[PDB]
RNA sequence: UAACGGGGCUAAGUAGUAAACCGAAGCUGCGGCAAUACUAGUAUUGGGUAGGGGAGCGUUCUGUAAGCGGUUGAAGGUGU
RNA sequence: ACUCCGAAUACCAGUAAGUACUAUCCGGGAGACACACGGCGGGUGCUAACGUCCGUCGUGGAGAGGGAAACAACCCAGAC
RNA sequence: GGGGAGUGAAAUAGAACCUGAAACCGUGUACGUACAAGCAGUAGGAGCAGGCUGUCCUGUGACUGCGUACCUUUUGUAU
């Protein structure tokens, strides 16, 4: 069985069980977070689909940790004008365990 | 006072030099080409990032296309169908779904047709 | 106390150093600009 | 997460057999270049031959429109100086028939390593036989 | 291989300087001409390069009067 | 070849009609940073050469410091 | 380099709404005064030139992204 | 010239001698590489090899997309 749900600004097609990173979520570490926002569930043949939402679509998840993610490098580089510039970034994200899926 | 610019001198030159591991030749070994070469793969790496977005979504388009065609739909009516039926699953997952499900695919592909 | 006292805001403003690179804004001409007779050394304009 | 990757190991890549005859060469070799891909299944994946070995038979028999029997013309250069050749459609297919629907397939696959490798896959035949019945090709109406 | 032209006079930026409507203070120049191609009217003194101006506050009016049809300008007690 | 980018095309050309879709660093969504206004939140804004303006990092040396750390391992070098 | 006539625009001024930190003034610091192409109005040239000289607007310069095969200066569009 | 022995706290402190960077040159090991076209990377990505224990880490990198160094000087430079 799984689920497709909205979170971020991004859909995440998810199975109990499955922890996955996040775009950061205000809530704090171990808290259950409710996914309202539901697409489509699949249980073997079965399955609902959202229009858009799937009408009881809940997805429980634990939040696991709020992250950094990896630095990038932001490299800006006019060649022959004298002009360079350079910039860090990590993304923060939240790691959420999903604990039940709703149909 | 004085400064001698020699630990400070081979720190940056370092930094540099350990960013261009594993290029070739003068591009992992000499300041003045590796550091040339970090620079380009800096400008490579910023213009990739977002032109990852852009070929991912070209392969997502390619494959759901080819799963709605196995389902007796064209890429171009299943998406309008599905909007009809307001069905709002990106094509990233769609794709996904396409390969790992595809009944449920299908089963889109026979709501997306209703829509039209 | 010796380790303690400290200059009013404003009171002290570092110089402007050019020619230590791009990131500063003042690498290369160091604020001259590109060539002619004021870009040079000892190149200055009587008033 | 991550879109699914089509492995080389695990790819399957499945026989068919297409008749060309009366078929024009460039429709007919559009379809057989988007299957030698794999453009037609889900795995599609760019960096990787899940493609689908064809078998063309009466490849001499593929059909061309307007007077582009007397008047296409395949070029060759040696890379000797002056050393162009010309042949014309209805000549190449009297001299190699099997090279006119090649040429056009090749044409229509991508350049490079991986692209020479689906062209592999294309298994073109000037009569109605081919030597691949152990490969138990399924008949394609492409 | 040459030109026996050349030459040229620098514009004498003439013209109307305050149009129809304008406030003008008295002295204000109005038009700089050559000859009267305006005419001075009520309020409007003419210099000898025949430069119309106000000679009192108002405002600046174009009309066509007389048997010739002459374009005058005037100032208007406004 | 070499006056469709190529293959190739008799429509995969030209004109049109209908309804689609693709398509950018545009717009939107989600997360984050900054400038400037306002009242921490809003609102706007953040391509950039010459150039102006602002804020910092690090180096040597002086005080702080006969303090503090150091052969139970300083500086330097080389990895993580 | 004629005018019995005569626009559109543009400009000057006034009145008025809405939007906008605009306009102006006085100081500190500059840089620049080789421009390019494209559109439009022209001179020159052959209503030749990736020619040349002006007017005016755009882009480039100092501007990435998408299109135009590839293509500063074209089309779309301004990259925290 | 070296290897032992011995000296020394230390002998990759041995006189070509404190530290002992980089260019540059070697030996060994892992991975790649002999149908493949270009600023040598980048985004992606299989396989293999080491760890740790496979929605890990490390190394390599088949294959795919994209991609003509830097500086200067210029209206304008992959030039």
């Amino acid at each position: 069985m799984y689920a497709v749900f909205q979170s971020g600004g991004k859909q995440h097609r998810v199975s109990e069980g499955q922890t996955l990173r996040l775009e950061k979520l205000d809530v704090e570490t171990g808290a259950t977070v409710e996914f309202d926002k539901v697409l489509l569930v699949a249980n073997g043949e079965d399955i609902k689909v959202g229009a858009p939402l799937v009408e009881g679509g809940k997805i429980v998840a634990e939040v696991v940790q709020h992250g950094r993610g990896d630095k990038v490098k932001i490299v800006k580089f006019r060649r022959r004008k004298h002009s360079r510039k350079q910039q860090g970034h990590r993304q923060w994200f939240t790691e959420v365990k999903i604990t039940g899926i709703n149909a | 006072p004085r400064v001698k610019r020699g630990v400070q001198a081979r720190a940056r030159h370092k930094k540099v030099l350990k960013q261009a591991k594993g290029y070739y030749g003068a591009r992992s070994r000499v300041y003045r080409v590796a550091f040339q070469a970090v620079t380009k793969a800096g400008q490579y790496a910023y213009r990739d990032r977002r032109a990852k977005k852009r070929q991912f979504r070209q392969l997502w388009i390619a494959r759901i296309n080819a799963a709605s065609r196995q389902n007796g739909l064209s890429y171009s009516r299943f998406i309008n169908g599905l909007k009809k039926a307001s069905i709002e699953i990106d094509r990233k997952i769609l794709a996904d779904i396409a390969v790992f499900d595809k009944a449920a695919f299908a089963v889109l592909v026979e709501k997306a047709k209703a829509a039209l | 106390r010796l380790n303690t006292l400290a200059p009013a805001a404003g009171a002290k403003t570092s110089a402007k150093r050019v020619g230590r690179g791009i990131g500063s804004g003042l690498g290369k001409t160091g604020g001259r600009g590109h060539k002619g007779q004021k870009s040079r050394s000892g190149g200055s304009v009587r008033p | 997460m991550k879109t699914f990757v089509a492995k080389p190991e695990t790819v399957k890549r499945d026989w068919y057999v297409v008749d060309a005859e009366g078929k024009t060469l460039g429709r007919l070799a559009s379809e057989i270049a988007s299957r030698l891909r794999g453009k037609h299944k889900a795995e599609y994946t760019p960096h990787v031959d899940a493609g689908d070995y064809i078998i063309v038979i009466n490849a001499e028999k593929v059909a061309v429109t307007g007077n582009k029997a007397k008047d296409k013309v395949y070029y060759r250069h040696s890379e000797f100086p002056g050393g162009l050749k010309s042949i014309t459609f209805e000549k190449l297919i009297d001299r190699k028939p099997e090279m006119v629907l090649e040429l056009a397939v090749k044409g229509m696959l991508p350049r490079g390593p991986l692209g020479r490798a689906m062209y592999r896959k294309l298994k073109v035949y000037a009569g109605a036989e081919h030597n691949h019945v152990a490969q138990q090709p399924q008949v394609l109406d492409i | 291989g040459s030109t026996r032209n050349g030459r040229d006079s620098e514009s004498k930026r003439l013209g109307v300087k305050r149009f129809g409507g304008e406030s003008v203070l008295a002295g204000n120049i109005i038009v700089r001409q050559r000859g009267t191609k305006f005419h001075a009217g009520n309020n409007v003194g003419i210099g000898k390069d025949h430069t119309l101006f106000a000679l009192t506050e108002g405002k600046v009016k174009f009309e066509v009067k007389g048997p010739k049809n002459r374009k005058f300008v005037s100032i208007e007690a406004e």
